[PDB]
């Protein structure tokens, strides 16, 4: 076995800079005669399969951007992106193939610093065919904002409640480079047919007021 | 896997038509070649019939084969039985690495007339009685042919164990054979009836002895 | 065609013997070979079969491992290496040439005899019986001589065959004499075993 | 041992793929043979052995014997062309090319630049090399063994066996058997070099079981796939059954055999009917290197051989499968073109 | 183009067995050796197994030794993997990757990776989802809710894959032994309700396929 200590686990950079992926192996990966290293870096795009970048810890694959110039020998190995782009915000993996078995790294997510943007909240009422089953759930669609740090509060007839609420956070986009989030106000049919005003408030850094969108039956 | 059932002994007169069977137990006999061989005593076995019915060059037409699907048995037919035909005959079927043989029917040529056996009995000697042992002797002589069967009996009950019987040998113009019966010292004088019956083609000739005998 | 058989003799349990079978005339590597034996008073039994060169070899389960067939092309001979012999193997062994297409044996060999017994060569014990006959009980190996008055009684000499009771032979020899000759004259039974060099004389008196 | 031709104690015809074999002659034109050669026989020319297509050769002249001045030559399997060199006194020799791939694992100091492609220690995986071999091939290596126990043993309790394990010079060579029966077979060669221990493990590829033959077996689950099948348990007792393979190609990489559930007559595939006409196969085909293999699926009987190369005469032979009174004929017809 | 299309994703009770294929296309299959790797739900990669060029050699790690069985059919140019005595930890996304053979070595990097087919190990039998539309005047956002299903995953598209610009599909969350997710697509306000958008949901484990329009 080999342990592939790869740091940092999280990383946030800006557009158009250099960042140094770092990974260190437990044992050396340098043949004496071969004079090469047995390390491979892979790019696992979010919602996608991984793909190889550089083999032999230096030589790059065909179709790999020249900005990706890996480095290192023996134990420590470092990959570098000469000019970061908005298309390669992927978790980079550090894999060895020096001896059986081949183990991978922890991954280095490429979160990115983005120009601050506003969230586009949108509330949706439950469906009529949904009420027939016996349930009633309201969803407020927040999407395309920066940063990811946000909190959504659910108000029902003024008073707040925290009983059974879903929270889904997305990944950065390749064209707009933003985050998104949804939330579900799960409720029974008998409980839904008592109140008439349903509101969801989100707390984003752009505005000081809780960005609110509501509906009245 | 099957058994070739041949009878035990047959006797013929010069110039007869004799059929010799070879009954297969399981499986159709019409799928395994049977081969009839002639084994004469004091010689090596020869070959009379092969591939069911064809016979080798040097086998007279007297010898013939025959497969009967009804009785599931081959039949070696020997016409005009000659003097030298007194020998044992055998069948042999082969299949998938299994060479199965028959029983070996002993064909007898009767150049001599019918003859019943002359019996002779002998009780244990005094010196053997001293050693706490007894043995009876049955002398079967001048009988022909040799399709014989022995039976030692004690007080009517057929004694089974402690009996040895020699096959009919040639010493006279007709055959000769002998049989023995081991006993205990006290077990001989225990019963007062011993008999030796020989089944000679139906005739069960018999003789007897008794512990009350002439002494001194 | 000719099959020359060799070997054979007296052997005790566990011993091993190799029987040879020299071929003659035919093309040796073009005919299957086999070994067939017959025990005294029993039917023919197949023992081993070999192919033309040695691609296929069968044995019956009775001699599984105990026997080992062999054949040599250069010297045109057949072999049957038998181990751990038992009393059941007491038989005369024959080698045959077979046609695998006709499933039969065309030519056979002389057949050498094989004796498998744990018997030790010992002398007999005579017993007079009263026609008068002697009794030769428990003798080995075959044979034994029996005479009356050291060869003076010519007629009536009726010596019976031998039989294997419990590993040993046993026989009787009677002589029918006229009624007037006994118990008048002295009737002498001379018995000798030339194998063990003995000579016992027994008279007959009841 | 090797080929030999004697002219002191007719035509000495020889042609084969020579795996470091020694051609023996006993005593001659043109000039001194094995360095002078009768290439163009009609123009009667004298081409030297240096200006020929063979990669590695070794020519030897022995006069030490007080009766003959013998001439010998060793031919490495490394030959990129089919070279034909003659020398009479008649002794014509055409060195054939080995049709199989060659895997050279050079683990020695000597820079072996004769063959470009080669394998060395970088291909090892923690001092382990797992080589796959096709139906028939040749694996070469150049190093020095520890206690010289190599390429014969096997640790899966199933020993990988070869047609020829040839040990000349400092080169261990393995000749792959054209058809090995077992599913798992292996061989270990523990060689040492540069104070490191290297283990070369060899195993066969998924053998294309395309036996140009006939399967009269009454079984479906067979480890061997014949190009022709049938059951023999059903025919008439007097129905002759004819399975007649015909092969007609320039080169041959074929496997020919049969799976007979009954007995096989004659002792195939060494002996065959021409068509009691029992002839020998190697002489009937007239090819030296013909491999023979046999197998037994329980009670089924498998007998086959492997022909590799050209063939001099249109040969036809016939083997027989006999189950009880039933019969099954098979006719192989190898054409020559 | 190189194309490794995997197959064989479904739920198994702990102890069951499953075979996953990988139809390789567009290259000399017997020329290059193959391998499998799995990615846990935690996005952790593990090496599953690797097979030789002609299936003579195989390797497995100490974790799945004797439990999984890699195999390749170079006649049909497809790779396989037979998993047995499965545990809950065996739940991952199993990738079919082709090793590099430039330099002839048994252990190398994966030149090309496959789409990946995920498996799941749980005793809860597959329950089909309930598709509920979500309708709301500028740059109108459209929603589609998928509630109450098991197990992961579920494919969602809009207009059979015609709409992709500015479309978000929100991840699945675990609902007391069930799952639930939703999706949002943004369109120009003139295009709706004048033209029809249809949520295209698909659940592989239960062969479910719902096409509910907004
Ligand atoms: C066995 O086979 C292997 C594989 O063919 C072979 O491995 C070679 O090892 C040598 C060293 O032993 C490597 O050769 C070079 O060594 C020098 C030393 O100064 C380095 O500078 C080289 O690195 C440069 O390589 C490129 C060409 O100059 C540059 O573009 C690059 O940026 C580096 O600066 C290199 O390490 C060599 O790498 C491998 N072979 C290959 C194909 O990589 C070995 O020699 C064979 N023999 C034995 C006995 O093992
Ligand atoms: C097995 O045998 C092989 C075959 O020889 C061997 O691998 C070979 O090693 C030699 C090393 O001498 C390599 O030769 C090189 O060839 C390149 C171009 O072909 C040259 O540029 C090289 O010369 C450079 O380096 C020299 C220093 O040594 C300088 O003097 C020179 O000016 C050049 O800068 C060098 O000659 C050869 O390429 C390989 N490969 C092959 C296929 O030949 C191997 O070492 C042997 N041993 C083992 C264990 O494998």
């Amino acid at each position: 076995d080999i342990v592939m200590s790869q740091s940092p686990s999280s990383l946030a950079v800006s557009v158009g800079e250099k960042v140094t992926m770092s990974c260190k192996s437990s044992q050396s990966l340098f043949y004496s005669s071969n004079q090469k290293n047995y390390l491979a870096w892979y790019q696992q795009k979010p919602g996608q399969s991984p793909k190889l970048l550089i083999y032999w810890a230096s030589t790059r694959e065909s179709g790999v951007p020249d900005r990706f110039t890996g480095s290192g020998s023996g134990t420590d190995f470092t990959l570098t992106i000469s000019s970061v782009k908005a298309e390669d915000l992927a978790v980079y993996y550090c894999q060895q193939y020096y001896s059986y078995p081949p183990t991978f790294g922890g991954g280095t997510k490429l979160e990115i610093k983005r120009a601050d943007a506003a969230p586009t909240v949108s509330i949706f009422p439950p469906s009529s065919e949904q009420l027939t089953s016996g349930g009633a759930s309201v969803v407020c669609f927040l999407n395309n904002f920066y940063p990811k740090d946000i909190n959504v509060k659910w108000k029902i007839d003024g008073s707040e409640r925290q009983n059974g609420v879903l929270n889904s956070w997305t990944d950065q986009d390749s064209k707009d480079s933003t985050y998104s989030m949804s939330s579900t106000l799960t409720l029974t049919k008998d409980e839904y047919e008592r109140h008439n005003s349903y509101t969801c408030e989100a707390t984003h850094k752009t505005s000081t007021s809780p960005i609110v969108k509501s509906f009245n039956r | 896997q099957f058994v070739l059932s041949q009878p035990n002994s047959v006797s013929t007169n010069l110039g007869s038509t004799v059929k010799l069977s070879c009954k297969r137990s399981t499986g159709n006999i019409g799928s395994n070649y049977v081969s009839w061989y002639q084994h004469h005593e004091g010689r090596s076995p020869t070959t009379m019939i092969y591939r069911d019915d064809q016979r080798p060059d040097g086998v007279p037409d007297r010898f013939s084969g025959s497969i009967d699907r009804s009785s599931n048995s081959a039949l070696l037919t020997i016409d005009n039985v000659q003097t030298e035909d007194e020998a044992a005959y055998f069948c042999h079927s082969y299949s998938t690495g299994m060479y199965i043989f028959g029983g070996g029917t002993k064909l007898t040529v009767l150049g001599q007339p019918k003859s019943t056996p002359t019996l002779t009995m002998f009780p244990p000697s005094p010196e053997e009685l001293q050693e706490n042992k007894a043995t009876l002797v049955c002398l079967i002589s001048n009988f022909s042919p040799s399709g014989v069967t022995v039976a030692w009996k004690a007080n009517g009950t057929p004694i089974t164990q402690g009996v040895d019987t020699s096959n009919p040998t040639k010493e006279d113009n007709k055959y000769m054979a002998s049989s023995f019966l081991h006993l205990t010292s006290d077990q001989w004088r225990s019963h007062n009836s011993f008999t030796c019956q020989v089944t000679h083609e139906g005739n069960t000739v018999e003789k007897t002895v008794s512990p009350t005998e002439c002494v001194a | 065609v000719q099959l020359v058989e060799s070997g054979g003799g007296l052997l005790q349990p566990g011993r091993s013997l190799k029987l040879s079978c020299v071929a003659s005339g035919f093309t040796f590597n073009n005919y299957w070979m086999s070994w067939i034996r017959q025990a005294p008073g029993k039917g023919l039994e197949w023992i081993a079969s070999i192919s033309n060169i040695g691609g296929t070899i069968y044995y019956p389960d009775s001699v599984k491992g105990r026997f080992t067939i062999s054949r040599d092309s250069a010297q045109n001979t057949l072999y049957l290496q038998m181990n751990s012999l038992r009393s059941e193997d007491t038989a005369t062994y024959y080698c045959t040439r077979d046609l695998r297409m006709s499933d039969y044996f065309d030519y056979w060999g002389q057949g050498v005899m094989v004796t498998v017994s744990s018997a030790e060569t010992t002398a007999p014990s005579v017993y007079p019986l009263a026609t008068l006959g002697c009794l030769v009980k428990g003798y080995f190996p075959e044979p034994v001589t029996v005479t009356w008055n050291s060869g003076a009684l010519s007629s009536g000499v009726h010596t019976f065959p031998a039989v294997l009771q419990s590993g040993l032979y046993t026989l009787t020899s009677s002589v029918t004499v006229p009624s007037s000759t006994w118990p008048s004259q002295t009737v002498t039974c001379n018995v000798a075993h030339p194998a063990s060099s003995t000579k016992v004389d027994k008279k007959i008196v009841p | 041992i090797g080929y030999k031709c004697n002219f002191s104690n007719i035509f000495c015809t020889i042609h084969s793929y020579f795996i470091y074999d020694k051609i023996r002659l006993i005593i001659i034109l043109p000039e001194k043979c094995f360095q002078k050669v009768y290439t163009d026989y009609e123009n009667r020319v004298e081409t030297d052995i240096s200006e020929l297509g063979l990669i590695e050769y070794e020519i030897e002249e022995n006069d030490t014997n007080p009766n003959y001045n013998e001439r010998t030559i060793t031919i490495s399997p490394f030959s990129p062309k089919d070279i034909e060199f003659f020398c009479f006194c008649m002794v014509h020799v055409r060195v054939l090319k080995y049709p199989h791939n060659i895997l050279f694992t050079n683990l020695t100091n000597d820079l072996f630049t004769y063959l470009p492609k080669t394998y060395n220690e970088s291909n090892f995986v923690s001092n382990v090399l797992e080589v796959e071999l096709n139906d028939g091939e040749l694996f070469v290596l150049a190093c020095e063994l520890i206690n010289k126990k190599c390429f014969q043993e096997g640790k899966e309790k199933a020993l990988y066996k070869s047609n020829k394990i040839i040990y000349h010079k400092n080169l261990t060579i393995f000749k792959a058997p054209f058809y090995v029966t077992s599913k798992d077979v292996n061989t270990e060669c523990t060689c040492k070099f540069k104070n490191n221990n290297y283990k070369i493990v060899l195993k066969p590829k998924y053998e294309k079981k395309v036996i140009h033959g006939c399967n009269f077996s009454s079984n479906v689950s067979s480890k061997h796939t014949f190009t022709d099948s049938l059951d023999i348990s059903l025919v008439d007792d007097s129905a002759h059954i004819s399975c007649n393979v015909h092969l007609s190609e320039p080169k041959y990489n074929h496997l020919v055999g049969l799976n007979c559930p009954g007995d096989i007559i004659p002792d195939c595939f060494f002996q065959v009917y021409q068509p009691s006409n029992i002839v020998y196969l190697d002489s009937q085909i007239n090819i030296g290197d013909i491999e023979y293999y046999e197998d037994a699926e329980g009670d089924d009987k498998i007998k086959l051989f492997g022909i590799v190369g050209s063939i001099p005469k249109t040969t036809s032979f016939t083997c027989i499968c006999k189950k009880d009174k039933k019969s099954a004929y098979m006719t192989v017809t190898i054409d020559s073109a | 183009e190189v194309m490794l299309v995997e197959s064989g994703g479904d739920l198994v009770k702990p102890g069951g067995s499953l075979k996953v294929s990988c139809a390789a296309s567009g290259f000399t299959f017997s020329n290059y050796a193959m391998s499998w790797v799995r990615q846990t739900p935690e996005k952790r990669l593990e090496w599953v197994a690797t097979i030789s060029s002609g299936a003579s050699y195989t390797h497995y790690p100490d974790s799945v030794k004797g439990r999984f069985t890699i195999s390749r059919d170079n006649a049909k140019n497809t790779l396989y993997l037979q998993m047995s005595s499965l545990r809950s930890e065996d739940t991952a996304m199993y990738y079919c990757g082709r090793q590099v053979n430039r330099h002839d070595r048994a252990l190398d990097a994966m030149d090309y990776w496959g789409q990946g087919t995920s498996v799941t190990v749980s005793p809860a039998k597959t329950t089909p989802p309930s598709v509920y539309p979500l309708a709301p005047n500028s740059m109108v956002t459209l929603g589609c809710l998928v509630k109450g299903y098991f197990p992961e995953p579920v494919t969602v598209t809009w207009n059979s894959g015609s709409l992709s610009s500015g479309v978000h599909t929100f991840p699945a969350v675990l609902q007391s032994d069930l799952y639930t997710l939703s999706s949002s697509v943004t369109v120009p306000s003139s295009t709706w309700p004048s033209e029809t958008v249809t949520c295209n949901v698909a659940h592989p484990a239960s062969s479910t396929k719902v096409d509910k329009k907004i």
